[PDB]
């Protein structure tokens, strides 16, 4: 019947729209992940460099 | 006795499930408590370097263990929240963590498992395919959770 | 016969249920937006 | 025709999937109840 | 008072251990665990009755 086909079409369209929105949300999650990774690299570099260039002299004196 | 009570909790982090969202609270609290008691002892004993107290050595060893546990818990949480839309599970990860290590640790992954008519058929097919893809994604997420549990 | 009407009724109920869920989600998102604005 | 059979199979798959999901949810609620009792 | 505080501290440590175990039981599912029949028999039938859980 017309009601059945209309309902099935609406359900399919609703699922498609939800999928599209979920895709954009996953994109935002991936962007946050990338920002976190780049700052992980930077902070590891800074931490090691500082801990080797500011606690090296204490061994030189002691 | 306070130190013994605090040390008894240093291992509970590895039994806490990753979904409860409270591993960091526990392990960080344990580390801070141990550090506080180490500082109190340091205020009680003389500041000499001829030897270390045994209790101080024990507290130091426990603190190092708990720092290691915090790093491991961060890694386990990272593994737990992985999905097919951000990571791909390497075949060796499967081979090892889902098959071999579980057997060694006695765990056993359970592994649970007129145009209107044509338009309706297309819509039903789309719904079925959509649910199939969702099921596959859920299965992979479950695999990532299981790998975290094994670690 | 009766099966056709029963199936049509079930499909109509499913569609109405999804519409209601969509409206509820929309209003929840409106509340979230108000919180962000404040 | 072929489309009718494809739609029938899709509907059957959907029903079976939801049935399995209900079973899994039931087991999860059993675990939750056990924790509550303890 | 010191004795009472020490006793309560031991009890609270026990409660933390029990809370970790309870949380572990709560977050179980067929995808990763299987409920043994005795667990069903005890914790869904007998113990709930003794506690008037219903
Ligand atoms: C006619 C198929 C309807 C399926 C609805 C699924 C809702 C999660």
């Amino acid at each position: 019947l017309t009601r059945a086909v209309e309902g099935v079409q609406y359900i399919a369209d609703h699922l498609k729209a939800e999928d599209t929105d979920f895709s954009v949300k996953e994109d935002w999650k991936y962007v946050a992940m990338v920002i976190d990774r780049i700052f992980l690299w930077m902070f590891i570099i800074v931490c090691l460099l500082g801990t080797v260039g500011l606690f090296l002299p204490p061994w030189l004196a002691g | 006795i306070p130190c013994v009570l605090i040390t008894s909790l240093a291992i509970l982090v590895f039994y806490l499930p990753s979904d409860c969202g409270e591993k960091m609270t526990l392990c960080i609290s344990v580390l801070l408590a141990l550090t506080v008691f180490l500082l109190l002892i340091s205020k009680i004993v003389p500041p000499t370097s001829l030897d270390v107290p045994l209790v101080g050595k024990y507290l130091m060893f426990t603190m190092v263990l708990v720092t290691f546990s915090i790093v491991t818990s961060v890694c386990v949480l990272n593994v737990h929240h992985r999905s097919p839309t951000t990571h791909t599970m390497a075949p060796w990860v499967k081979v090892v963590f889902l098959e071999k290590l579980p057997a060694l640790l006695f765990m056993q992954q359970p592994r649970h498992h007129g145009c209107g008519l044509r338009e309706a058929v297309d819509g039903v097919r789309f719904i079925a395919d959509h649910m199939r893809s969702e099921d596959d994604d859920q299965s992979v997420s479950e695999d990532w959770k299981y790998v975290a549990m094994v670690i």
